[PDB]
């Protein structure tokens, strides 16, 4: 059922510069041509962002790395990714991440998006995967792991079906997706945005504001989370990582001066605690 | 007369007095709500065969309905009803957005714990409201539904826990509680406890031990598009007139005009620099309307002494006469850079100044004066 | 308008402080008159043109 | 010299700028809650009944009167400074020009 | 570090600083003012009103 | 035994831990009201008389 | 520091109407600048030493 | 929190009023000093130079 | 301490409380001393934050370099945000980031106590 993946190379973590990102519209109110001061949890500007990746390079001394660790959730998480092939699929949020407590699972399985809250028993190396069929050139879902069991399932949502493109595309990362995850008074709050990119290393420098996506009435304690990646198949050694990268930062209470343009879009911001200027 | 009241006098000295502002009264009212036709699921929420145990309380989303709670008057009786969010009399004039109903059974003595700021077994280990709570708490006696002769042991509550709950959490774990130094791997005795206990609800229990059904309605108001509205009939939309209005529960007075503002899909209201609503998205036609105050201003009165004459002239600072937000005319309309002066005779002779008006213009009371 | 703009309920409460509003305007009026006086004192030294 | 030195007339420009700021400040201050649940009277009135609304409104009225009183006090102080300047100018007109 | 040493002294200057009240130095020092004064006296004695 | 209301009983409490949670396992109170403190703050405090 | 020194909870409340702090500081700055200006006008009349 | 907020807001309003009073007094006093400084500057030019 | 909360720096005190006194008070009626509940000694309490900071800025339309003045810091672990380089002690505070030039000039941005600053030369 569950598979403990092997052959992975051990590498130190990478770090990057958050620059000026992680700003989201803090309200449901239209404002334009104004500056506005807000005190919510934000990613601090020019903060330490942990850079994780999935890669398969070559034989002999190949990197062979596939990062899917359990990370602290702390007070909220800034998550972003750069990819070209839909490798990052979803997340697990919870505390013990085992059968003793309720956990939240949000996954895009290339059919639909499924959100569940259950006393799930998770695999140590949860993953999804796609098998490449040389015959008729097809990329198709073949594996789903994530958990060995689920029980009471106190929350559930399933989206309408769609076809997700699973092609093992080559090139530069083309899609930047950003999310902000918060857990407030029982709600799991998600903000997000999709930005077209063309890059090969770390997060691009630039600025954008994320829009509210959903307020989920979950009711559970989250202290840790894990990122779910898909594998490419040609047991525990028979896999190719594909190429994707993801960044994780943490939110802190901060005061920001936000600038709205003439059409109500937030176009700039000042992190009031960054420096004396 | 306004000048006389301001000065607390029945006599006014020669000179110029300011007399408030030109104001406009509304003549029509506008009420706009999303055209929701379904009645809210009062039956499912209040007439359920079974309620959840308090340790594992239920939560349901309510949307796309009319909150006409008068339907409960014929058959329901509530021992408790308390609104934290709004005054009870305003419930039918409002719209609600993220509306959820929490539902469970507790003992009568524990009803007092379902409130912000309380402590006790329920408040600390089973169900907690935030100190900052918007919503209404409803409870009633269910002794004839939930109590059983030999004891209804179906309803459970948490007795043992290591830390307190945060608002709106549901801890449904059954792991053994360690009260002492023993690790409690299993054991289920001595200083190790099964954390949940039953309520022996019986028809012979005194009131504090009778079961109560509790429903908590949690909601946000006036900052997002409505999904649930009270039982209020809408009207037609009236533009370019001074009107009273109610848009999804948000009231005010002003003049509505078409807007060129483009709200994001999730925005319902817009605000100006002073954080006052200045735009709305109409709930039936998704048109953005701008709101301008009806009143504006600039009125002052030129008065000869009242012990001489009762004639006055009135200056309208922001009126360009050359019915223009003017109280009366009657000719004698003179346009100056200081405003439109009505009631004074304009002459072309220069004179020493007596009562100054502004921008080089001065008045006097002179000759049949 | 500053405090209870177009609000009947607010206005009726505001009446308790009506003597406060009167004093605010008296002070501003005194300034306004003075400003025209200052101009005349500096420029109109000679009334023969 | 006047054409080429923009700062030369700063003394007159400053008067204009200070007065504009004083009024812009009063408008911005309207957004303050002053202990009230909301800075918008319409929000208070829509959600609360009369006896509850009165409490929240009275908090706003007190704060708003305080803002206006602050404004008036500042204008009186500035008026005194200007009066002194005007008196000096009048003196110079008589003693330097006449 | 000096205000910790002075807790026993109950120095008003520290009390003011701890409550957010400070004092700013002048731009011209006493020495600079003395130089202006001396220049004016030297000028007057040497050349009068010229 | 409890005292008659006309002759109520006053007892001094000292040198102890006010771990009121021990009452959760047995007592049920219909009335509970604090006047000087908020109930949620009780576990962080020390009392004298 | 004067109103809410070293306290997170009252700081967040103070921000509610913190625009008043800015105005107070502007007034005091205006005085501070003026005091150095006064010194220069009285003493630095001759820029030759 | 909700009870503390009421008590805190009472203190904040009072504390802010004290600072505003201070500033007003400093502005008035500053004006008196300005007048003295202007006189001193006048004397420097007319009595010394 | 026995339910009384706060933030600060605790040091040994030379105050001697009467046997029935638990807490001390300042002129502002704030707490300034406590008896420790287990060790019978008296501690003084001093706020952590002392203050005095201002920033010297060339216009931002020219450059984003700034110098920071710490009014109550003597640089001769300094209670500064960064030691940086170019640490210049003046009588108006410890100034960090400005170069010290011994050539006098006309004052541009006044700092205080005879010191001014300007932006100039790779400026
Ligand atoms: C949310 O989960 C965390 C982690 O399990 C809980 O924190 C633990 O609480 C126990 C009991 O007091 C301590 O022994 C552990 O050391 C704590 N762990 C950590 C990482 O802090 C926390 O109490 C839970 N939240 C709620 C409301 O119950
Ligand atoms: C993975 O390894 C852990 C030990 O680190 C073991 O307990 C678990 O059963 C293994 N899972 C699988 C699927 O082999
Ligand atoms: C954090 O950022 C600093 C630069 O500000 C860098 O030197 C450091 O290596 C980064 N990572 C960690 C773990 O400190
Ligand atoms: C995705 O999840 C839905 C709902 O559980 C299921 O019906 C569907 O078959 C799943 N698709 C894949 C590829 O696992
Ligand atoms: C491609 O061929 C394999 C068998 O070799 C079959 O299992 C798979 O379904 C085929 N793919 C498609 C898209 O038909
Ligand atoms: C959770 O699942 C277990 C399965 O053994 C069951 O015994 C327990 O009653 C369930 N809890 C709730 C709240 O449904
Ligand atoms: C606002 O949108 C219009 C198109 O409707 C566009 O021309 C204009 O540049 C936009 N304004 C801003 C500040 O981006
Ligand atoms: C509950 O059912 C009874 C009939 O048994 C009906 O009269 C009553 O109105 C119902 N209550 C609700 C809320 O639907
Ligand atoms: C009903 O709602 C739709 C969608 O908002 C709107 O287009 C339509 O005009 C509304 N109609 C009524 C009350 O007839
Ligand atoms: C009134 O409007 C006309 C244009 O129609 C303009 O020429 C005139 O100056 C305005 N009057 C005043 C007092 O500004
Ligand atoms: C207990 O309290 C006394 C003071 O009454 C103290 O001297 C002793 O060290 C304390 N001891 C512990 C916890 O051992
Ligand atoms: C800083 O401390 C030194 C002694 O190390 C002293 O001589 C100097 O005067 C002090 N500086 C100031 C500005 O007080």
């Amino acid at each position: 059922q569950c598979v403990n993946l092997t052959t992975r190379t051990q590498l130190p973590p990478a770090y990057t510069n958050s620059f000026t990102r992680g700003v989201y519209y803090p309200d449901k109110v239209f404002r334009s041509s104004v500056l506005h001061s807000t005190q919510d949890l934000f990613l601090p500007f020019f903060s330490n962002v942990t850079w994780f990746h999935a890669i398969h390079v070559s034989g002999t001394n190949g990197t062979k790395r596939f990062d899917n660790p359990v990370l602290p959730f702390n007070d909220g998480v800034y998550f972003a990714s750069t990819e070209k092939s839909n490798i990052i699929r979803g997340w697990i949020f919870g505390t013990t991440l085992d059968s003793k407590t309720q956990s939240l699972l949000i996954v895009n399985n290339a059919t639909n998006v499924v959100i569940k809250v259950c006393e799930f028993q998770f695999c140590n190396d949860p993953f999804l995967g796609v098998y490449y069929h040389k015959n008729n050139k097809s990329w198709m879902e073949s594996e789903f792991r994530v958990y060995s069991s689920a029980n009471n399932c106190t929350f559930e949502y399933v989206s309408q079906p769609f076809l997700m493109d699973l092609e093992g595309k080559q090139g530069n990362f083309k899609n930047l997706r950003e999310f902000v995850f918060k857990n407030i008074d029982g709600y799991f709050k998600i903000y997000s945005k999709h930005t077209p990119i063309n890059l090969v290393r770390d997060l691009p420098q630039g600025f954008s504001a994320l829009e509210p996506l959903v307020d989920l009435p979950i009711g559970i304690n989250i202290t840790r989370f894990q990122t779910l990646l898909a594998l490419h198949r040609s047991s525990s050694s028979g896999w190719t990582a594909g190429a994707a990268a993801y960044y994780v930062g943490y939110l802190q209470p901060r005061t920001f001066l936000l600038k709205y343009n003439e059409n109500g879009t937030i176009t700039d911001a000042v992190d009031c605690a960054l420096d004396p200027l | 007369s306004e000048t006389k009241c301001t000065l607390k006098s029945f006599t006014v000295e020669k000179g110029i007095y300011q007399t408030s502002n030109f104001r406009v009264q509304p003549t029509e009212s506008i009420v706009r709500f999303p055209n929701i036709t379904n009645l809210c699921p009062f039956g499912e929420v209040f007439n359920a065969t079974r309620f959840a145990s308090v340790y594992a309380w239920n939560r349901k989303r309510i949307s796309n309905c009319v909150a006409d709670y008068s339907v409960l008057y014929n058959s329901a009786s509530f021992s408790t009803f308390k609104c934290y969010g709004v005054s009870p009399t305003k419930l039918n004039d409002l719209c609600f957005t993220n509306v959820y109903a929490d539902s469970f059974v507790i003992r009568g003595d524990e009803v007092r714990q379902i409130a912000p700021g309380q402590t006790g077994k329920i408040a600390d280990y089973n169900y907690k409201l935030p100190d900052d709570f918007t919503g209404c708490v409803i409870a009633w006696n269910s002794n004839n539904l939930d109590s059983k002769v030999g004891g209804n042991y179906n309803y459970l509550y948490r007795l043992f826990r290591k830390s307190n709950l945060k608002p709106f959490e549901r801890d449904i774990s059954t792991e053994i509680y360690q009260a002492g130094s023993t690790p409690c791997n299993g054991v289920e005795g001595f200083n190790c406890y099964f954390p949940l206990q039953s309520y022996g609800f019986q028809p012979t229990n005194g009131v504090g031990y009778q079961p109560y059904r509790v429903v908590v309605l949690s909601f946000e108001l006036l900052h997002a598009p409505a999904t649930v509205c009270g039982p209020k009939k809408s009207t037609n939309l009236v533009k370019n007139k001074c009107v009273n209005f109610n848009f999804n529960g948000l009231t005010g007075t002003g003049v509505l005009t078409e807007s060129n503002k483009k709200f994001l899909p999730f925005q319902q209201f817009g605000r100006d620099i002073a954080d006052t609503t200045d735009a709305v998205r109409d709930p039936q036609t998704l048109e953005i309307l701008d709101i301008t105050p009806c009143s504006f201003g600039g009125v002052s009165v030129i008065t000869p002494g009242t012990n001489t004459s009762n004639q006055v002239a009135v200056l309208y600072q922001d009126v360009n006469c050359t019915t223009w937000r003017v109280y009366s005319t009657g000719s004698n309309v003179f346009q100056t850079r200081a405003g439109c002066l009505i009631g004074a005779e304009h002459v072309n002779n220069s004179y020493e100044c007596d009562i100054p008006i502004g921008a080089g213009i001065c008045a006097s009371y002179q000759t049949s004066q | 308008m500053y405090i209870c703009g177009d609000s009947t309920e607010c206005s009726n409460l505001l009446l308790q402080y009506g003597s406060f509003c009167t004093q605010l305007n008296r002070a501003l009026t005194g300034i306004a008159v003075e400003q025209d006086k200052n101009t005349q004192e500096v420029f109109a030294q000679v009334k023969q043109i | 010299s006047l054409s080429s030195t923009p700062s030369a007339l700063g003394k007159l420009q400053d008067v204009v700028n200070q007065n504009a700021q004083a009024l812009n400040t009063l408008v911005k201050q309207l957004s303050s809650n002053f202990g009230a649940i909301s800075s918008v009277l319409n929000d208070i009135l829509s959600r609360l009944d009369p006896p509850e609304a009165e409490v929240q409104i009275d908090r706003l009225i007190t704060g708003r009167l305080q803002s206006l009183q602050t404004y008036v006090t500042q204008q009186l102080i500035r008026a005194a400074e200007i009066r002194a300047s005007a008196n000096l100018a009048a003196t110079k007109m008589s003693e330097c020009v006449l | 570090g000096d205000c910790l040493g002075d807790i026993a002294a109950r120095d008003l200057i520290c009390a003011q600083k701890f409550n957010g009240l400070t004092v700013l130095p002048p731009l011209l020092t006493d020495e600079m003012i003395a130089q202006y004064t001396s220049a004016l006296l030297a000028g007057t004695i040497c050349s009068g009103w010229t």
